[PDB]
């Protein structure tokens, strides 16, 4: 159908935006934070998948939970999530983020992110590498692109 | 045996630093409501404050009355200065635990605790 | 029952409660409340879902590792219906829409929807059935809404005879579609009601004492098959329930009588969106209709819950409609509004 | 040449013992004993009262110019009456020296505290009260330093769980981060290591 | 040496497989299940039998220190194969 | 010179096969270097090497456009890779599998699967122990 | 020995003072910064051009675990849970019975990626070689299930890792 | 120095919920000798440890 034709190319050019227009909050918890920052450096840059760290939770796209989350954090990184304007997309990087970690079994540890925020992406190690953590955003694009909310609206 | 006495010496001036510190909290629910943006009223607030204070009723020695009235002094200040944010005021209400149940009966058929 | 079906642990997010239910239109404002609910008691929850799986992102935390499972389902197809109500035993039916889209009509998502999922269920073996539909379920209603919800109650009990068919009244929340509507009309200069709303009779009921009810429900053995009407305690004229909705958002109430043939055509006139319609001829029949009364069906004190007083949880929905003068104002600054008992 | 063990330095061991017994006759009030590990460490345990004048003394002294407080911590070993054990770390840069002095207190008794000779100790007594229960007397601001607020108990004492007593979540129906009761997944594997021989000799304890 | 199960369900190498009855199987819907489709024991059983003219023969697993320990078996108990534990490896003095 | 910098700039661009060529490794990879073919996989990955390079940037892949069964002309990941061809491009090894080709197994997989994350072949947990408690049968014929 | 990091006074005469008075109106150190800017935007970047391009890395690196097995196809692994035992994360569980032939092998071996250090101690506590954590490290999934790992997933990918594990063990066997 | 003629309770200080208070039961006891072993030094210090609690098999992973 025309009309089923121009929402997919619709949904392909917003889809492609939002892809290629990546801004994480500047947010780093723990020693997962460094391999941001080499994934920053130059020899990892992210700055030409179109990926550019931003101060404020309002103008940015995409939270990297990069550290261990405790009791005393997760109300912030919980206010944090809800002033960031959807759309919104969360990538748990590290054994901290993802579960537990080395600080499963602790009193003053929140077991994974994802019992605070929903995670998109999860991205393993201690720290995972500045190659792992750019494959794990590659891979988040990849996810963007097969979202079809145009697709969606126009059979719904 | 003698032992060293934090404050109050003996049983009065407990229950006068008690008083004290129930004066301080009960003249601080008001703007802990207006402040945090509390969806509590004043009543319920004062309330809880007296229920905290009377779950301890039961103690008899200076030096852990004296202790109480310590960290209720600490967690007074932490509300006054806004340390504290909704999530633990709300902590104090127990608003999302399901109600257990206390008789034998129930206690029976949902598992195996005493 | 099975042996991976028997309780296990304290009602925690971790422990097993033996529950598997299938809830059908869980993307919504009662199916998240309820599926927050069985996350929280560690029931197994399967979530159908039919639109992108962005917009199911805020009940990934409502479940431990593996406690939720996210099928894709169409609501003509009765293998993708079987397909995620096989293997559970409990299947919740909240489907619905409250305008009519391109594709679907109220007979299909109030009759020929809960119809398939009632029979598709009944052959899977799903030993309960909870259906909702609404309080003022009327044959001959004026509204197409309720004729269909009424339509599809009869075929839901006539297929699968052990249901569990539960009728809220107008259910409040912070996501809900009552007070939000009633205090969204500031846009619109004064606020059109028909014969002021001095003829209309209303029983709202808080969205957490429904899915309370739900969930007892499911758990009560002696509610296999019935009807429950789940109202509030209270019940409020139209015009001083909008005057109280507007008192505690501190907005200026300016009422004025609008005749029912030009709030149907204004209704007509805003159904023309693509998009969510703001409101419909239906909606507006459906506001001027007031709340039945059925003193014979069982509620909320018959389940073991006492309902929420609207007084308690409106400040919780209205306080994001004030401005920056009056965001601070207590919940005791409003005095009650004034009921018809 | 023994390539496998540490070389012992008797003469610090000797100068170490000197100074403990210089302190232990000028300090006869407090010092209640004086030891000197075989890796050269000094140590001395003093009443509980005499912290402030001990520690002033080994700060002001001409011949103990311990000036900078090393470290400040708590020891709780639940089988004494005295559970909890008080431990300050002091380092001379002008003799190049380094001492330990030890104290006891329970729950119920507070500790003068040190901030007038030290000022680290604000922050160290803070964080040894959040994590023992401990209390100091002359604190200018003794509060919570570590723990989540409104955290009740102390973690670091040997009667509190591993993985406490309550956990957080986000709770949608409240639109808030709530605490409930603790409840894991896998529960934490406790492993019974001690070997059933006896290993070193030298520290056997008599039967009694 | 995959089986399936009578629900038609893979059962693994540990013999593992949901019941008919068992709700854990939605898991498995619109998904697959991991299932490795070598078989030690298949394997261990298809290796063949060593012989070798001396009561005591070692087993290192063979790569030496890229094996396992190294044992001796005893070749005296002539009604059957001794086999090295950690490899499953069986030997066996000649007969006949 | 500029004018030695423009000839190996249009040797590049004719290195590739042309401008279609040149288009197609400039648009999918965002790199239009020219270098030896190390070799190609099974899967239709070619490998390149250039030594003048600096470390790092010495070793590349142009990845097939069909693996397996996934179109990946654009979408392109890093673990679409064989274990051998990683080892020789991550640098472990300075000897590529053509030259030194890895010991065979019978129980080594014959086609590479990538990250099957977000697909139907996802990998989903289970236990994979059986039941610890029988519990009891009653029996099927009546009594008294 | 020690040395002052800061402790020269400027001269006093009169070219060193006019020369002072040059560089605070005319702002010579700004202009050598400004060239030094400018030097390294004639560099040559060192970015490499990934996923194309990867960094390198070495035998020892540890990624995602994996079961080895003899080549014989036997699966290495005993089940003596000394990986167990010395893990600091407890991320790995294990349970064990008699096999049908009497072979002393595992029934479960999980492990919790998500709890996992990646320090690299099972491999070094393994007798036989069994576990290791291989070379893979791009196995970012998108929910938390996947990161939990059972026996099948680990002989998963131990048969598709193990040509590349058995050359980084060849190559730094004889270091351990 | 003041003097209390009372019984030592700090269980208002130390944080323990009521339930964990009152319904707990601890077992103090000297380690009985493992039979596997003739070693005997890990019967020389008491014990104390609670009441075991219910245990069940989580429905993921087991
Ligand atoms: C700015 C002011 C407003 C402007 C309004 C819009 C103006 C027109 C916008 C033009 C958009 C150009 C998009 C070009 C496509 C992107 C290039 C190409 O690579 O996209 C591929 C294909 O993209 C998608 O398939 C669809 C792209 C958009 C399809 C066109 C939609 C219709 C555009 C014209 C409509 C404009 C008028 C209507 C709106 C005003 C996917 O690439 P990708 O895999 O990611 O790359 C990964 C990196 N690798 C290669 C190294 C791995
Ligand atoms: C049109 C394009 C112009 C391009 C020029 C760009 C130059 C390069 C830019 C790099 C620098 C930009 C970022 C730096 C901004 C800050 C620089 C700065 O602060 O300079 C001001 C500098 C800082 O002062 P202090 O160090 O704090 O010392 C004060 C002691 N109490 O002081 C100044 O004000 C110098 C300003 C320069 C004025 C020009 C010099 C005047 C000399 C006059 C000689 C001619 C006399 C005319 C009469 C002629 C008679 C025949
Ligand atoms: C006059 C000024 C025109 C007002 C412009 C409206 C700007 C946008 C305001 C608006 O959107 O309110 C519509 C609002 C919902 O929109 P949201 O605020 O976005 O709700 C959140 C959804 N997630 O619709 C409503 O709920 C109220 C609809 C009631 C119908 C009012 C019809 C009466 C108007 C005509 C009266 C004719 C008198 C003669
Ligand atoms: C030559 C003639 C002209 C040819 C081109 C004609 C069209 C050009 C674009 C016109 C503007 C957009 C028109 C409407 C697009 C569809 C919007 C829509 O209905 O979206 C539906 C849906 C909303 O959600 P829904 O599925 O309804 O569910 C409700 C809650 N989930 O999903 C969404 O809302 C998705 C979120 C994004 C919606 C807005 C963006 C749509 C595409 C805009 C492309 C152009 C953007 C230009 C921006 C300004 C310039 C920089
Ligand atoms: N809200 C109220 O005031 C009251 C409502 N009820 C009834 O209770 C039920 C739940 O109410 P409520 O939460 O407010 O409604 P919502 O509109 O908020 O939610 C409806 C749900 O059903 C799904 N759905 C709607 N149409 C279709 C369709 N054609 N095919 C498949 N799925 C569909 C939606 O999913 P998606 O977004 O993917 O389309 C969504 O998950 C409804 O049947 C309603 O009539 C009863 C009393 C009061
Ligand atoms: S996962 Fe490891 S590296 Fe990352 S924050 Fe935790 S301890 Fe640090
Ligand atoms: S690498 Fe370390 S933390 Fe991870 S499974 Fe091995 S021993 Fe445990
Ligand atoms: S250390 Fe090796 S042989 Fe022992 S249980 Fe672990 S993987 Fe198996
Ligand atoms: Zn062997």
């Amino acid at each position: 159908s025309r009309g089923e034709y121009v929402v997919a190319k619709l949904d392909d050019l917003v889809n492609w935006a939002r892809r290629s227009s990546l801004w994480p909050m500047t947010f780093g918890l723990a020693c997962c934070a460094v391999e941001m920052m080499h994934m920053a450096a130059p020899r990892y840059d992210m700055d030409r998948f179109g990926v550019v760290f931003r101060a404020s939770p309002r103008q940015s796209d995409v939270m990297i939970v990069a550290g261990t989350l405790t009791n005393k954090m997760a109300p912030a990184l919980r206010k944090v999530y809800d002033q960031m304007p959807e759309p919104r997309y969360v990538v748990s990087m590290g054994s901290c983020a993802n579960g537990g970690g080395y600080y499963h079994y602790s009193y003053s540890v929140v077991r994974g992110c994802d019992r605070i925020v929903p995670v998109d992406i999860y991205v393993p190690g201690c720290p995972p590498t500045a190659e792992a953590l750019l494959y794990g955003i590659l891979q988040l694009q990849r996810k963007i692109k097969r979202e079809k909310r145009l697709r969606i609206w126009y059979r719904r | 045996t003698s032992v060293k006495p934090i404050f109050s010496r003996d049983m009065n001036e407990a229950k006068r630093r008690v008083r004290e510190l129930y004066r301080a909290w009960y003249r601080e629910v008001p703007n802990t409501v207006h402040l945090f943006q509390l969806d509590i009223s004043v009543k319920q607030g004062r309330d809880k404050v007296r229920e905290m204070f009377m779950k301890n009723a039961h103690v008899t020695d200076p030096r852990v009355v004296d202790l109480l009235v310590i960290k209720g002094k600490m967690e007074l200040e932490e509300t006054i200065n806004v340390w504290k944010q909704r999530t633990h005021i709300m902590r104090f209400f127990h608003e999302t635990e399901a109600p257990r149940p206390t008789d034998f009966l129930s206690k029976f058929y949902v598992g195996h605790d005493p | 029952l099975h042996h991976a079906l028997i309780p296990h642990g304290k009602g925690g997010r971790s422990s097993v409660s033996g529950i598997v239910a299938t809830v059908f239109g869980a993307t919504g404002f009662l199916g998240r409340y309820v599926v927050n609910h069985l996350g929280r008691m560690g029931s197994q929850v399967i979530v159908p879902y039919r639109c992108e799986p962005y917009d199911t992102m805020h009940l990934r935390p409502m479940g431990d590792l593996g406690q939720i499972i996210f099928m894709e389902w169409n609501g003509k197809d009765k293998d993708s219906i079987r397909k995620v109500v096989e293997h559970s035993n409990v299947v919740i039916n909240l489907v619905g829409r409250e305008w009519e889209t391109k594709n679907f009509d109220f007979e299909d998502v109030f009759v020929k929807i809960p119809h398939a999922i009632a029979q598709v269920s009944k052959e899977a073996g799903v030993e309960k059935l909870i259906h909702i539909s609404h309080l003022n379920a009327d044959i001959k209603s004026p509204s197409r809404y309720l004729r269909s919800k009424a339509v599809g109650e009869k075929e839901v009990r006539a297929a699968f005879p052990e249901a569990t068919i539960i009728k809220p009244s107008d259910i409040f929340g912070r996501e809900d579609r009552f007070l939000n509507y009633f205090a969204s009309m500031r846009w619109f200069g004064g606020v059109p009601l028909i014969s002021l709303g001095k003829e209309t009779v209303k029983q709202p009921v808080y969205i957490v004492d429904v899915s309370k009810g739900i969930i007892n429900a499911i758990k009560d053995p002696d509610a296999k098959g019935k009807t429950f009407a789940f109202v509030g305690p209270n019940r409020y004229l139209l015009f001083d329930l909008v005057q109280y909705i507007f008192a505690v958002a501190y907005r200026p109430f300016l009422p004025y009588p609008l005749p029912h043939f030009a709030y149907r055509w204004v209704g007509r006139l805003f159904e023309v969106s693509p998009f969510e319609p703001w409101t419909t001829r239906d909606k507006v029949e459906r506001v001027h209709m007031s709340d039945m009364t059925l003193p014979h069906l069982p509620g909320l004190e018959d389940l073991g819950i006492q309902a929420t007083p609207l007084e308690l949880k409106a400040i919780e929905v209205l306080r994001r409609h004030r401005t920056y003068r009056w965001l601070t104002s207590e919940m005791e600054d409003v005095k009650p509004a004034k009921t018809v008992n | 040449t023994r390539p496998t063990i540490r070389p012992r330095n008797d003469v610090v061991h000797k100068q170490l013992s000197a100074f403990g017994q210089y302190v232990a006759e000028i300090l006869p009030k407090y010092v209640q004993q004086v030891q000197v590990s075989c890796f050269n460490e000094l140590e001395i345990f003093i009443h509980p009262d005499g912290v402030i004048p001990v520690l002033t003394f080994l700060r002001d002294h001409t011949n103990a110019q311990f000036k900078s407080l090393a470290d400040l911590t708590a020891v709780d070993v639940p089988t004494r009456q005295n559970r909890f054990e008080i431990v300050y770390n002091l380092l001379s840069l002008r003799f190049n020296s380094r001492i330990r002095v030890k104290t006891y207190t329970d729950e119920l008794t507070p500790i003068e505290s040190s901030v007038t000779v030290y000022k680290a100790a604000n922050w160290y007594e803070r964080e040894i009260w959040d994590m023992f229960g401990v209390f100091f007397a002359n604190h200018p601001d003794l509060r919570r330093i570590l723990t989540d607020y409104g955290f009740e108990g102390h973690p670091f004492r040997k009667d509190f769980p591993l993985s406490g007593y309550v956990e957080l979540r986000y709770d949608d129906e409240v639109k808030r981060v709530v605490a409930e009761p603790v409840e894991l997944a896998q529960e934490f594997r406790k492993f019974d290591l001690n070997s059933p021989w006896e290993a070193f000799p030298a520290y056997r304890q008599p039967p009694e | 040496g995959v089986r399936t199960s009578p629900t038609g369900e893979k059962v693994t190498h540990t013999g593992q497989a949901y019941d008919d009855g068992d709700y854990r199987r939605v898991r498995f819907s619109d998904r697959q299940k991991e299932v490795n489709e070598n078989f030690a024991i298949d394997l261990i059983a298809e290796q063949p039998v060593s012989e070798v003219g001396s009561r005591v023969i070692s087993c290192d697993g063979g790569g030496g220190a890229l094996g396992h320990p190294r044992v001796y078996i005893n070749l005296d108990k002539e009604t059957k194969t001794g086999t090295c534990g950690y490899c499953g490896l069986q030997f066996r003095q000649p007969h006949h | 010179e500029l004018v030695q910098v423009l000839r190996r700039g249009l040797q590049q661009v004719s290195g590739h096969g042309g401008l279609r060529g040149y288009l197609r490794v400039l648009f999918r990879a965002n790199d239009v270097r020219v270098g030896t073919l190390v070799g190609e996989d099974k899967y239709g990955n070619k490998y390149y090497e250039d030594n003048k390079q600096f470390f790092g940037r010495h070793r590349w892949v142009i990845y097939t456009t069909e693996m397996n069964g996934r179109d990946t002309f654009w979408d392109v990941d890093g673990s679409m890779v064989p274990p051998e061809w990683h080892r020789w491009l991550h640098c472990m090894t300075d000897d590529p599998p053509t030259t030194k080709p890895p010991t065979a197994r019978k129980y080594i997989w014959t086609n590479h699967k990538f990250n099957v994350s977000g697909t139907p072949q996802q990998y989903v947990p289970y236990s994979t122990t059986r039941k610890k408690i029988q519990e009891w049968v009653p029996p099927s014929t009546p009594y008294k | 020995t020690y040395k002052f990091v800061n402790m020269r006074e400027p001269s006093m005469d009169m070219k060193s003072v006019t020369d002072r008075a040059a560089q605070t109106l005319l702002w010579t150190e700004l202009v050598r910064g400004l060239g030094m800017t400018l030097s390294y935007l004639f560099r040559e970047p060192a970015t490499i051009n990934y996923p194309f391009e990867k960094g390198p890395l070495s035998p020892r690196f540890r990624g995602e675990h994996a079961l080895r097995r003899y080549p014989s196809g036997e699966e290495r692994c005993i089940a003596c849970k000394l990986c167990e035992a010395v893990c600091p994360a407890q991320a790995i569980t294990i349970e064990a019975e008699p096999r049908a032939d009497g072979s002393r092998r595992t029934t479960r071996y999980d492990i919790d990626m998500t709890k996992c250090i990646y320090c690299g101690f099972c491999q070094e506590a393994c007798p036989v070689d069994a576990i290791v954590e291989g070379p893979n490290f791009e196995f970012s999934t998108e929910t938390h299930e996947e990161l939990l790992y059972n026996k099948e997933k680990l002989l998963n990918n131990g048969d598709k890792w193990e040509a590349e594990i058995a050359a980084n063990i060849q190559a730094d066997y004889l270091y351990r | 120095l003041i003097a209390v003629d009372e019984k030592l309770d700090i269980t208002t200080l130390t944080g323990v919920p009521e339930e964990h208070i009152k319904t707990r039961k601890v077992r103090i006891f000297v380690p009985a000798r493992n039979n596997m072993q003739s070693g005997v030094n890990n019967t020389k210090k008491w014990k104390m440890e609670f009441d075991t609690r219910e245990r069940w098999e989580n429905p993921l992973m087991g």
